[PDB]
């Protein structure tokens, strides 16, 4: 060696002072040898001292920093950091260009993630630095608002509480984001947005952040209401879309986010809000006058309450079994919703559907063989029936892969309910399947249809496993068959398919070959 | 398996109600004082509260597995509790409260659902691996099977029924084991009319039925299900191989040395070692294969609850204290949770970091 | 609807002529609707080509059309596809901003695979058009050069029969940009590079494409042979390694993408060329002059061979089984070549170890049971030693996921591995993967080990599940102590963990519950 | 199972030496001309080309699936050739030239190896499911399990030698089956000592052993291996239940019919349904549950050939030709090949198209 390297490195520099393209591969190959993690480390942090103090040479200073903070010892780290820390700060007010900014950023978000860890460095940090750091972040050019952003969750990523005195100023910068047009930009805005409630002290064992987490999402789902009520009632519904989209992405961060203290989540009013955003279908619109812009709206508006009930989902995990029944109610209204043709083409409405179907999946991953789907009840038996019509192929411009992608996300949902609740289904469920199956893997080897992509065939493969791991105990499954299916995937050229298939012998090897006598 | 204690309580409880012990040890990890558990009224809550049926009363003490006598609040029931389980998410908390079945959820506190299908006092209740699924036994003679779906997704209009009745037992249930699993699990009933019966959950059938000369007390598997033992009411435990519906044990394949019933019987993960707490006054530690006894602990009254389980980082901390607190659990017929290790890796942020350097160049 | 919805789109155009920011959401939404894929549709086109005719709402009218070549009935766009090309050629020509002429490239690109079907268009549009717009593709402005790339690949793509004519000068356009220092130019460069060879007729099915292709690859080959011979003899170095690393990717783009005609793939002269790569290891070099810039740059050097290997595996499939004796000497001098503390932190190199596992993943992959890994020789055993070294944890500033991810590719390879070759791999094999998963699975659940991040720990169950699956004949996996691990990790916060391990449950039920007898 | 057909050749062959007709049809499908194919000497290689030992040369014919009398090369051998088959992948060919087994590699045409183990001609060879193994038997009573990588990767100073030597068997060996999976597959062998055995191909142990009391010719199973089914020596087919080392078949598990020895067997994919080829000059077609002839098909020799396969395109394509050409096969001792389903999805296509117009904006 490391110290040959370090000193080749500080010696050749001087082709810096033209290899500043070359840097940042000769900075990863550095970082690659770990020769950093010291006479070789103080030469390499003096000059990367000198080229930040330089207004031409400032990126290549910003990188080599940004290489001693990744793999600084722990005593030089301790030694230098309020120096790098002072550095940043002083570069991101230098009316700079916003990729050194952004590059800034990044190091500074390093640099405060190693730093929070340290407890000696931590306070000192946080106290005579933090606000300023903040003040400088919140007064970047517009043209740098997006990394700005950054920086401020770096600072509320990992020094929360010296955060607070300027809490309420960085509320303003967020909510003016939230209704932004540029998803990444959105995004970002909704995730520093949705950490507000962890700034402040947090006293009693942080009481006062969950009343105040708990005072946000129900303010959350107040404004929710009202953007929906009047949505559903030109440039103006555009608006009102937009800031119903970042506020509900804003609650479902809230939702699906690490968070300091204990909160107290509503499920009933969430619930209640998912429903009544999902309840307005196809005919409640009309057509007069902005009728038709409500229409062409509505199926973003039920995208993101999907989003909003996946966060739920991930929140709350098993505890929502008794809205299960609401849940498997909600699914094949969706479904029903946004179901409407010539061979090949592609159906419409075809992200609602697959977001429908991932919802279906993370809700069985989540609650298990206590799920309850596709057993039994009029919302069961059209889940299943929406389920099976977008896995059947249909049986000139167009794509070879035609609706392969919904049907790779119902047969992702199909395996993942079968393998987790397959005894519990009621056999002419397995046996409609098994009808349904059998003929497509021992055909899809053997036009345009979704299964000319190797992704839903690989499903297809995974289904049949499900189907022969998890069978109605009053109907075995056709083994033979499967088999025979599995023997020709593995001889397929699509090499995820052929070791799907070759994986799933192995377990049908098990399955075929017993260790002990049953009973 | 780092650490497979034995959590062990008896009828007297002098000075301790709770003793948790290493096996291949027998120092005392842990002690816990103040009432007295009842037979099959130990369970441990989310790897972090103790939770006690007091014996022959109408409530339930918890304790923190870190301090002694941390007995506060009491979850008061209508009736006398005969058994008490959790589930092992940690979610919910069964107690048999006379003929009915008390559902709480450990999340809110609230008492979801009284399931009164028993016609006699439940004796013993269970859960599935997995959290689906579970078994009830009564001295009416029935073994109940329940799907927690359809329990928790009940209209208070139409009572929640059973997934299963079974009632080829004609006596009272004494223990109940559940396999791993839910829907795939198996589950071992114990009766006394001296007969073991294996079941699968989900077709309902009867898959095997073993009758002793004795009644049985108490009932085990292994995890591999390879082997199930059977404590009888005159202090000999049988093991039945489960490789080889109606058979009829006949008399090596026998544990000797306890005097009075065996009522607890657990297995170490391995399954190469077996627990079993007799009322004799003496938790006995056997060898699996060569049948015999390595250890013998002496209390001071008939033990009640007698199991072997991996200890969590709760009894292995000193300074462990429970994420949340233990709610008030209402007596009469949002959540309260901590919404939320996926951190980027290293060529994460290394990625990261020269997608940023080439985006300036 | 959709009659409704277009109208309402042709009315509420009057907002471009301000909803020009709010324009690709109408139209994501539009093509989420599937209205669109025929008065409406005629004039959405006619409003289209108005405002690609200013030069100031070319954006909209580029939009427009983006969605209109998407989702075309086949009558309107056979009709109107001409037109399209056209105007998207002459827009080309434009000296536009960069971010028009990405947009114009991908609609390009949309509109060549959609007529490349039709075989009465495809002919007019490749004779008529295609010489035209190649020649307005290489005038473009050196800003626009990433563009160009792709508007050319798209050209070579579906018409490569009419690029013959400019092949030769299309190639002094890709040689000049394979030793790019933009990581994404170079792939690019290095992707329109590797389809030289399949433009032109092709005369005698194809004859005249193999030999092209084959001879490309030798002179490749020959080229790579002399740059490592040189770098192996300051800026000439880095520029050295640049041009080394781009004539390498593009033969490995050549081996691992689709080609028209047959071919014959010099396996032995690539492998000769790999191993000279791979074999200077850290003494060769020394340490004068210029050798620790060479010592600097070696990683890099061996990770391109390693990619190389890569995609002769992916061309060659289960044909390497000859060559598999030297592939698995390789594996194991790489790993000695780079092998190096203090618990947490980073070990270094890697990211080598971490190609080197991916590398053996994907040759078990491709090999099935033939591939001969972990069974006996000095080899194997070094392999073996080297892969649990990586997958042991290391039992103040630092990282609580040290060495998380060479633990993740170690634990993929070693599990797919056990899956497929375990029975024939020797029981201390088995014994010693034993002694070290189960406890290694019984503490994940009760300080900084790579086993803190989640992905490693399902890792470490799926090795678990390969051991219960494929073990050795004579001697038995523990199968209590996996399923106790299973049912700790079905427990767990993680949703990814506690997915799998349900899964595994289910799997381990199928293999303690057994359905007909044994024998 | 989209249109299982049955391959068929006979030792006379006046007109036609192999017939492809459909199952349930009895349709001639396909026909080919051109030779007369000896016993086990019958391959289909890579779905696309049919290779046929000759009876009594020494050389192998080859036919393309969509074209009759397409003989056009030959692949010359030292000696006659016994048998022959190609692995499940197409990129192997193996022939038994008198004791020597010849390997050639479809990609190159080249003779790879000659494995002189068996002291006497062989028999029968057979791969596995995956490739990674293949079986010999031969007149020396012997069955050899040679692993493709060892063969394949041998030092010619060290010759290769057989992973599994199995010399149970005490008379030549008559036929081979290998089931589905690698290292974890099954073999059955059958010899004219009167007995099948079953071993296991990875530990290398006889699994089973069944006695008959008359030689048996021919052996199969079906694909979960529920049956066996043994083709004796005087046109009696066996069934074996392998749900039940060392049995003994006594005589309702027997299929009656043919007259001569029974020489080839086929399952159905399903296992329903069963091929059968004689030496009567006839091949039938029997339903497995109720033992019953559903048909018989008569030929002009006695059957040499006879399996039931899934149809590949090629057989219902009759515009189909070989991606590759078939190379000349070295008589003595880099790859052509194609190099390299995962276009772009209608998402991808789209979250890249507005990628781009945000970065626009």
């Amino acid at each position: 060696g490391p110290r040959l390297r370090l000193l080749l490195l500080e010696s050749v520099s001087g082709l810096l002072q033209r290899s500043a393209p070359h840097l940042p591969g000769l900075m990863c190959l550095l970082r690659l040898h770990g020769s950093v993690g010291l006479s070789a480390l103080g030469a390499l942090v003096s000059l990367s001292n000198a080229r930040l103090s330089s207004i031409k040479t400032r990126f290549e200073g910003l990188c080599l920093l940004s290489l001693l903070v990744g793999e600084s010892p722990t005593e030089l780290f301790q030694q230098h950091c309020v120096s790098w820390l002072r550095s940043i700060q002083q570069v991101l007010q230098t009316q700079d260009p916003p990729a050194t900014m952004e590059l800034a950023v990044a190091v500074l978000r390093d640099l405060l993630r190693y730093a929070a860890q340290l407890p000696a460095l931590f306070r000192d940090i946080s106290m005579n630095h933090l606000p300023g750091l903040l003040t400088s972040l919140l007064g970047l050019r517009p043209e740098c608002e997006q990394s700005a952003l950054e920086g401020m969750k770096a600072c509320m990523t990992y020094f929360p509480r010296a955060c607070g005195s300027l809490k309420g100023k960085l509320a303003s910068f967020f909510l003016s984001r939230v209704d932004a047009l540029s998803p990444q930009l959105q995004q970002l805005a909704c995730e520093c947005y949705s950490r507000l409630p962890s700034l402040g002290a947090g006293f009693s064992q942080g009481l006062k952040h969950t009343e105040s987490w708990e005072q946000e999402l129900h303010s959350l789902l107040a404004s929710l209401h009202t953007l929906l009520g009047a949505l559903y009632e030109a440039h103006v519904l555009l608006q009102l879309r937009q800031r119903f989209s970042g506020l509900a992405r804003c609650l479902g961060l809230m939702l699906s986010s690490e968070f300091g203290a204990p909160v107290s989540v509503p499920v009933q009013e969430i619930l209640d809000f998912i429903c009544r955003t999902l309840s307005v279908s196809s005919k409640n619109i009309s057509l007069h006058g902005d009728g038709p812009l409500r229409l062409l709206l509505l199926p973003s508006i039920h995208l993101e309450a999907l989003d909003l009930l996946s966060a739920l989902i991930l929140a709350c995990g098993s505890r929502l079994l008794r809205f299960g029944i609401l849940i498997g109610r909600l699914l094949p209204q969706v479904l029903n919703s946004w179901s409407i043709l010539s061979p090949g083409q592609e159906r419409p409405y075809s992200t609602v559907r697959t977001k429908v179907y991932a919802i279906l999946e993370l809700w069985v991953q989540v609650c298990g063989a206590s799920a309850g789907m596709l057993q039994g009840g009029a919302s069961g038996e059209a889940l299943l029936t929406h389920l099976l019509s977008d896995i059947s192929p249909p049986a000139r411009k167009g794509d070879s892969n035609a609706n392969s992608d919904v049907c790779a996300a119902a047969l992702r949902g199909l395996s993942r309910t079968i393998l987790m609740c397959g005894p519990l289904i009621k056999e002419e469920t397995h046996r409609r399947l098994h009808d349904l199956v059998l003929p497509l893997v021992m055909g899809v080897q053997q036009g345009s249809s979704p299964y000319t992509s190797s992704r839903c065939r690989r499903e297809l493969y995974c289904l049949l496993l499900a189907l022969l791991l998890a069978p109605s105990p009053r109907c075995p499954p056709p083994l033979a068959c499967a088999l025979q299916a599995f023997s020709l995937g593995q001889r397929e050229d699509s090499l995820e398919v052929s070791s799907f298939c070759s994986e799933a012998l192995v377990t049908c090897a098990a399955l075929t070959h017993p260790r002990v006598p049953p009973l | 398996a780092p650490m497979e204690v034995a959590v062990c309580t008896d009828s007297a409880a002098p000075m301790w109600s709770c003793i948790v012990w290493e096996l291949h040890s027998g120092a005392n990890l842990l002690t816990y004082r103040g009432g007295q558990a009842g037979p099959r009224g130990l369970a441990l809550l989310n790897g972090e509260y103790l939770l006690a049926a007091q014996l022959g009363k109408n409530y339930i003490s918890a304790w923190e597995l870190q301090r002694k006598d941390q007995l506060q609040q009491k979850i008061m029931c209508p009736g006398p509790v005969t058994c008490l389980t959790a589930s092992p998410n940690g979610l919910y908390v069964l107690a048999g409260v006379a003929e009915s079945i008390h559902l709480w959820e450990v999340s809110t506190g609230n008492l979801l659902v009284i399931l009164s299908r028993h016609y006699q006092d439940v004796s013993c209740l269970q859960f599935t691996g997995d959290s689906s699924h579970f078994i009830s036994g009564g001295k009416d003679c029935l073994v109940l099977v329940w799907s927690l779906c359809s329990v928790l997704q009940a209209d208070p209009s139409r009572i929640p029924a059973p997934r299963h009745v079974w009632s080829h037992h004609a006596l009272p249930i004494t223990d109940l084991h559940c396999g791993f699993g839910g829907p795939l699990a198996r589950v071992a009933t114990s009766s006394l009319d001296q007969t073991v019966k294996l079941w699968e959950v989900s077709s309902g059938e009867l898959l095997l039925s073993v009758l002793f000369d004795v009644s049985i007390m108490a009932v085990t598997m292994d995890l591999a299900e390879h082997h199930m033992f059977c404590g009888g009411s005159e202090g000999s435990i049988f093991q039945v191989d489960l490789f080889t519906r109606e058979r009829s044990f006949h008399p090596g394949k026998v544990f000797k040395g306890h005097r009075n019933q065996v009522t607890c019987l657990s297995v170490s993960t391995d399954g190469s070692v077996l627990l079993s707490g007799s009322h004799d006054e003496t938790v006995r530690l056997w060898d699996v294969q060569s049948k015999q006894c390595i250890r013998t602990v002496a209390l001071k009254g008939p033990v009640t609850n007698a199991a072997i389980l991996l200890a969590p980082v709760s009894m292995l901390s000193s300074d462990f204290r429970p994420s949340l607190p233990l709610p008030h659990f209402n007596k009469h017929l949002q959540d309260q949770l901590r919404v939320r290790d996926e951190v980027r890796n290293l060529r994460k942020i290394n990625r990261d970091l020269f997608d940023f350097s080439t985006r300036f160049i």
